């Protein structure tokens, strides 16, 4: 079960509500929580993007937005998805080994 | 009549005398003609029978973990010291007491005992095999696709145990993969060539009594004959 | 191209004996009709030859007939490539 | 050495040197235990080695092997380069090393540059023609 | 000037052993077997509700012959004759249909294309290519490192000349040669029977040359310049090396010929030969 | 996996450009290492590959290739609508050469 985003709730752009969540990721997901033992919530939130290095309103054109922004401003503190490997996002965040090609 | 002339010239056969029937019979034999030129030409088309089927398969699957039960089972094996055996002897091993009849004194004698029927599937390396199925002569042989792959790793490089700099060189290799140098590299040490130029045609020399069917539908007619035969007590209980 | 006609005349002369011996005539004339409609297509109304043993000959030359006719509308569809 | 990876030849015959295969590697041997010839090491992940030290900046020399082939346990011992790094008789392990759960233990990676594992192999069969071909160039139609 | 690679031109010829080839030598084993069953079946269920008339019926439709009178009267032997006529068309059009499957699929293997030829970047002991030993091209692939097993091979075969390799390249002890671009056009439209092929890979331009420090290069520059501008060079050219001039379009499929099928006619010879025996036995018997 | 659920579209190529998939955190958690050497225990014992072939590998409708093309009912129906128009001529015919006659 994770809560949503804006849009899962249609009513409001702004509010969030709860889902069943599930895919084989998460199963990945569970078998790890099973072997390194720890509890875990997780949350489907963003805007729908990755969010890979944007422009800004032209003051300081660093953001990270999206996936990489909930995980390096604090947000969140572990990233299970389809998230590729490149260099440029080497720089900030640390990888696992491939797990699949 | 009128099958003695869509089929081929059988028999004598009686004309209808009339003075237009003719006309009707002639324009039939038009039809006929141009009716058996489009049906040998378009066999004629089918007989080409492109090269590889190539047999696709899984890994987990009963084509392999349930040999005898297909007709004369598969034929696949290893190299028994190496690294590879112990890797399947820990997960199914059942495949493993059945392979053992196929060992192989190397590798290059594993190719030529797959080239000759002798074998049927080779299990190996992933990346040993997509060099040499690259490199032979005929290359009439190829790697499965490359998305079904047993126990992913990768060849890598080491570094002492505490971080003396690891994260250097790894962001260099990303660095370089980045900028697309490994694919230069392979093309000019790994691959080869002959891995396009998918499938030839040939023609196979008809010799199989694929016809079977065909005589089949013959000897069926030759029973419907004998049904029809039973009339000659449907006129003596007449 | 040749082979057949001389292949034709030197099996035409074999009738016109082969007949005369077993048992509206078959000469030469009609005989040469006949061989030639067998070979290319049936053309016509022509006599057969009554022998018991003719026959036999007249047979395998049609074998020779339908062998040649596949033979040849094969290669040509080999020639009309481009 | 290994057969599509990296490669040993030779010395140049007229200048002993090498002339594109730019690493010696100090081909040592022991039959006191001296380094015998420096041969020319050409190969694959030779030249990613050369293509990385370019950036990174640092220098090296290729030291080959003499105890075992890879790497192996033995009595809780590790004969081969894996044991040729695990005390500090070198500083990195190069070449066809394939990564696995107790070497990962002992020693660290990197990142893996060539992907690999258990595969198979087919001989592409020739393929003949339906055993009812005699019906198919007409449809039910006509 | 570049480099190329010079063929024989193989002269088109079918590969076509017999007319019996398309089929196993099985089949003709059971076309007898159903054509007597099916006689004696017709035999059986007419006159059940002349053996020689039924025989010969069959033997014709199948044959395709005109010869023969017996029509079946039954109607249980009317619809089998019928689906028997079927069967002898279809037999017939297989046998075409392959055949002509058999002849369109067989133009010759099509020549080397340049230096990318899997047929020349894996060697193999089937097609032999090699070139002067201790020449400029040797040297070139000595020095080259993207390939070395092609150098291997052409280690093996190497002609110390440039007319021995023509020879035998004309005598197919040697299925290909490399070699300058210049000496083998020439060479080709020569002798108007070998063929150069490829693109010109090695490139180079040839040159006049005289000491570092000679009063003169600048003048010869100018003069070559000169000529190549005014047409010189161009007459030079059609004189000397582009002037026999035996060019010509692609090629035309084989031919079966006196010998590709000559084994039917030597069949109906056997034939006639045959019935010169079957006339006497038979006159005596009757 | 999208070819092989719906059975009448068909991938083709090579994978040219490469990379891997995998888990992320922060520069400095205390989890990064039991977390590759638990994936790599992972993909020795076939749990990646049970995954695999339970969540995208299942469907398979794969097959062989193609056969060549069928002329049919409109194809060469030409022909039979010549014949007709015979038959519909020849009514047409009888009528005047009787009178004739
Ligand atoms: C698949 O390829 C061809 C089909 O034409 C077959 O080839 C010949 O096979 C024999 C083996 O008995 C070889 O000696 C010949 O060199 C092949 N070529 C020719 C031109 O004859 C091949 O055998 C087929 N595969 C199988 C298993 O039959
Ligand atoms: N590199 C592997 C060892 C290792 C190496 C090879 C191999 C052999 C020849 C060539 Cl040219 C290339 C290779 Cl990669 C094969 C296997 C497989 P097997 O030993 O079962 O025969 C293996 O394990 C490791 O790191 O443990
Ligand atoms: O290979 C040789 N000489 C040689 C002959 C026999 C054995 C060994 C070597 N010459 C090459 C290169 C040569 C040059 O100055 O570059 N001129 C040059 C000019 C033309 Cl037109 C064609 C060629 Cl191949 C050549
Ligand atoms: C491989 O294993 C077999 C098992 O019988 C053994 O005989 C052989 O010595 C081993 N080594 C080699 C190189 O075959």
């Amino acid at each position: 079960i994770c809560t949503g985003p804006n849009d899962t709730s249609p009513g409001s752009p702004r509010h969030t509500v709860p889902q069943c969540c599930y895919g084989f990721c998460i199963d990945l997901l569970i078998k790890l929580a099973r072997t390194m033992q720890f509890t875990y919530e997780v949350h489907l939130v963003a805007d729908g993007k990755f969010g890979t290095q944007e422009r800004v309103q032209n003051s300081n054109k660093k953001e990270w937005n999206g996936m990489m922004g909930e995980l390096l401003s604090g947000q969140a503190d572990m990233i299970v998805a389809p998230l590729t490997i490149n260099n440029e996002r080497a720089q900030y965040i640390e990888f696992s080994k491939p797990f699949k090609y | 009549l009128l099958w003695g002339l869509v089929f081929n010239n059988s028999v004598p056969v009686q004309n209808p005398k009339g003075t237009t029937s003719k006309i009707m019979v002639s324009v039939w034999a038009f039809f006929a003609v141009i009716f058996l030129a489009s049906y040998t030409a378009n066999l004629a088309a089918f007989m080409i029978q492109e090269e590889y089927v190539d047999q696709v398969s899984g890994l987990s699957d009963k084509k392999f973990q349930r040999p005898n039960d297909f007709s004369p089972p598969f034929r696949f094996g290893t190299v028994p010291n190496g690294s590879t055996e112990r890797n399947i002897r820990n997960n199914y091993a059942e495949m493993h007491a059945y392979m053992g009849k196929f060992n192989q004194r190397g590798v290059d004698d594993a190719l030529l005992s797959l080239k000759t029927g002798k074998l049927d599937a080779f299990i190996y390396d992933a990346a040993v095999l997509n060099y040499m199925a690259g490199r032979d002569e005929g290359c009439k042989l190829v790697t499965i696709g490359s998305g079904k792959v047993f126990a992913s790793t990768g060849y890598g490089i080491a570094i002492q145990k505490d971080s003396g700099w690891k994260r250097q060189v790894d962001l260099a290799i990303l660095q370089l993969f980045g900028d697309g140098e490994m694919e230069e590299l392979e093309a000019l040490w790994l691959t080869g060539i002959c891995h396009n130029e998918k499938n030839e045609v040939m023609s196979s020399q008809l010799d199989i009594d694929n016809m079977a069917g065909v005589f089949y539908m013959l000897g069926a007619a030759m029973a419907l004959s004998l049904i029809t035969f039973i009339s000659e007590h449907l006129f003596y209980w007449q | 191209w040749v082979m057949m006609f001389v292949m034709l005349l030197i099996v035409s002369a074999v009738a016109v004996f082969v007949f005369e011996y077993f048992s509206p005539s078959f000469t030469i004339g009609k005989a040469i009709w006949l061989l030639w409609g067998l070979v290319f297509n049936n053309s016509v109304p022509v006599q057969n030859p009554k022998g018991t043993t003719s026959k036999i000959m007249v047979s395998v030359w049609a074998f020779f007939a339908v062998i040649f006719l596949a033979s040849y509308t094969a290669n040509l569809a080999a020639f009309m490539i481009q | 050495e290994e057969a599509p990876f990296v490669i040993v030849e030779s010395v140049d015959p007229l200048s002993g040197t090498c002339m594109r295969n730019t690493v010696p590697c100090q081909k040592r041997i022991i039959s006191e235990e001296p380094g015998y010839i420096k041969k020319c090491c050409k190969g694959f992940c030779i030249d990613i080695l050369k293509k990385i030290s370019k950036s990174v900046k640092f220098t090296y020399d290729l030291y080959l092997v003499t105890n075992g082939k890879h790497g192996k346990k033995i009595n809780g011992t590790w004969n081969g380069m894996i044991g040729e790094v695990v005390m500090k008789r070198a500083y990195m392990a190069v070449g066809s090393l394939t990564i696995n759960e107790e070497r990962s233990e002992v020693v660290d990676f990197s990142v893996p540059f060539i992907e690999t594992g258990i595969s198979v192999m087919v001989s592409r069969s020739n393929g003949t023609v339906s055993p009812s071909a005699f019906l198919e160039p007409f449809s039910a139609c006509v | 000037q570049g480099l190329t690679i010079l063929v024989k031109k193989e002269i088109p010829r079918s590969t076509l052993d017999s007319f019996m080839q398309p089929f196993q030598s099985t089949l003709w084993l059971l076309v007898g077997l159903s054509v007597h069953v099916v006689a004696v079946m017709l035999y059986l269920l007419d006159r059940f509700s002349t053996l020689s008339s039924a025989m010969w019926f069959s033997w014709g439709v199948l044959l395709n012959s005109g010869i023969g009178e017996g029509a079946p009267r039954s109607f249980s032997a009317r619809i089998l004759g019928m689906v028997w006529a079927g069967f002898a068309m279809i037999i017939v059009a297989s046998y075409t249909a392959n055949l002509a499957a058999f002849l369109v699929l067989d133009r010759p293997e099509e020549r080397i294309t340049g230096i990318n030829d899997p047929r020349l970047r894996n060697p193999s002991d089937k097609f032999i290519y090699a070139t002067v030993k201790q020449s400029s091209v040797d040297i070139y692939f000595r020095r080259q490192v993207e390939l070395s097993t092609m150098y291997r091979h052409m280690e093996k075969h190497n002609y110390e000349s440039a007319a021995e390799a023509i020879q035998a390249v004309r005598d197919n002890k040697l299925h290909a040669f490399i070699w300058d671009s210049a000496v083998l056009e020439f060479e080709a439209s020569q002798k108007c029977d070998l063929v150069t092929t490829g693109e010109l890979f090695f490139r180079s331009g040839f040159g006049i040359g005289m000491r570092k420090d000679s009063p003169w290069k600048q003048q010869v520059s100018l003069s070559i310049l000169k000529s190549h501008e005014n047409g010189f060079m161009e007459d030079l050219d059609k004189t000397w090396v582009r002037y026999q001039e035996c060019d010509s379009r692609s090629n035309a499929p084989a031919t079966l010929t006196c010998e590709n099928m000559a084994g039917v006619f030597m069949l109906v010879a056997g034939g006639i030969v045959a019935g010169i025996f079957l006339i006497f036995i038979e006159i005596a018997y009757k």
